[PDB]
């Protein structure tokens, strides 16, 4: 089916009507999304089938039709844009300065933007339009709002 | 079965809505890929 580069919605007909469970990026013939969106299940694109190729529950990432292609990184200084694709709503760019997740294994950028369930997998971009990571895996703070890590894979 | 639908091009938009703060949080990541706040 459709293999043009871009951001895509991940939909299902299992629940009531058509429900958006997440979002993903098509780049170089590979579909990239978060593991918790599909749970590693196969995908449909028109009449064509997309089979999982690589995945990891701890990184919360999965790739279809080929190895993970996204390798751009946040520079640790500049503002970034979340290309949010909420359920039933138009794709929208939101610019923000990321904070930081400090872990025992190093620091990771983090975006303090809150969207509904079904927005996970929306890409985070740098000023050149390169995907520096996917939005949708993070933490819930005091107020009840979300702060997502900038989750990036490794290009082998 | 899950299916995909195109939603747009991946481009930086000039004069986009600028929002959100930049918090520095100490976090832990478990084997199931879940983050938690360390305090
Ligand atoms: C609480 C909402 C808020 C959220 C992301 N959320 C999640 O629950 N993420 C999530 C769920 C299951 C797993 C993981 C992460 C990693 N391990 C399994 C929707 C959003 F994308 F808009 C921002």
């Amino acid at each position: 089916g459709e293999t043009t580069d871009g951001v895509y919605r991940v939909m299902t007909r299992r629940l009531l009507g058509s429900t958006q469970v997440g979002v993903g990026v098509m780049q170089e013939g590979v579909f990239h999304t978060m593991w918790h969106v599909t749970k590693g299940a196969a995908l449909r694109s028109g009449e064509g089938r997309l089979d999982p190729y690589w995945g990891d529950v701890k990184q919360d990432l999965v790739s279809y039709c080929g190895p993970w292609k996204l390798d751009a990184a946040w520079d640790g200084l500049s503002e970034v844009q979340l290309l949010a694709v909420p359920p039933g709503e138009r794709a929208k760019n939101i610019q923000t300065l990321p904070g930081i997740f400090k872990t025992k294994d190093g620091d990771i950028g983090a975006v303090a933007l809150d969207y509904p369930a079904g927005t996970s997998g929306s890409p985070i971009l740098d000023k050149c339009g390169r995907v520096i990571g996917l939005y949708g895996n993070g933490v819930v703070i005091k107020n009840g709002s979300y702060v997502s890590a900038i989750t990036q894979g490794k290009r082998e | 079965d899950m299916y995909i639908e195109r939603a747009g091009d991946i481009t930086w938009e000039k004069d986009a809505e600028v929002t959100g703060n930049s918090p520095r949080l100490d976090v832990a990541l478990d084997e199931s890929g879940d983050f938690s706040l360390v305090e």
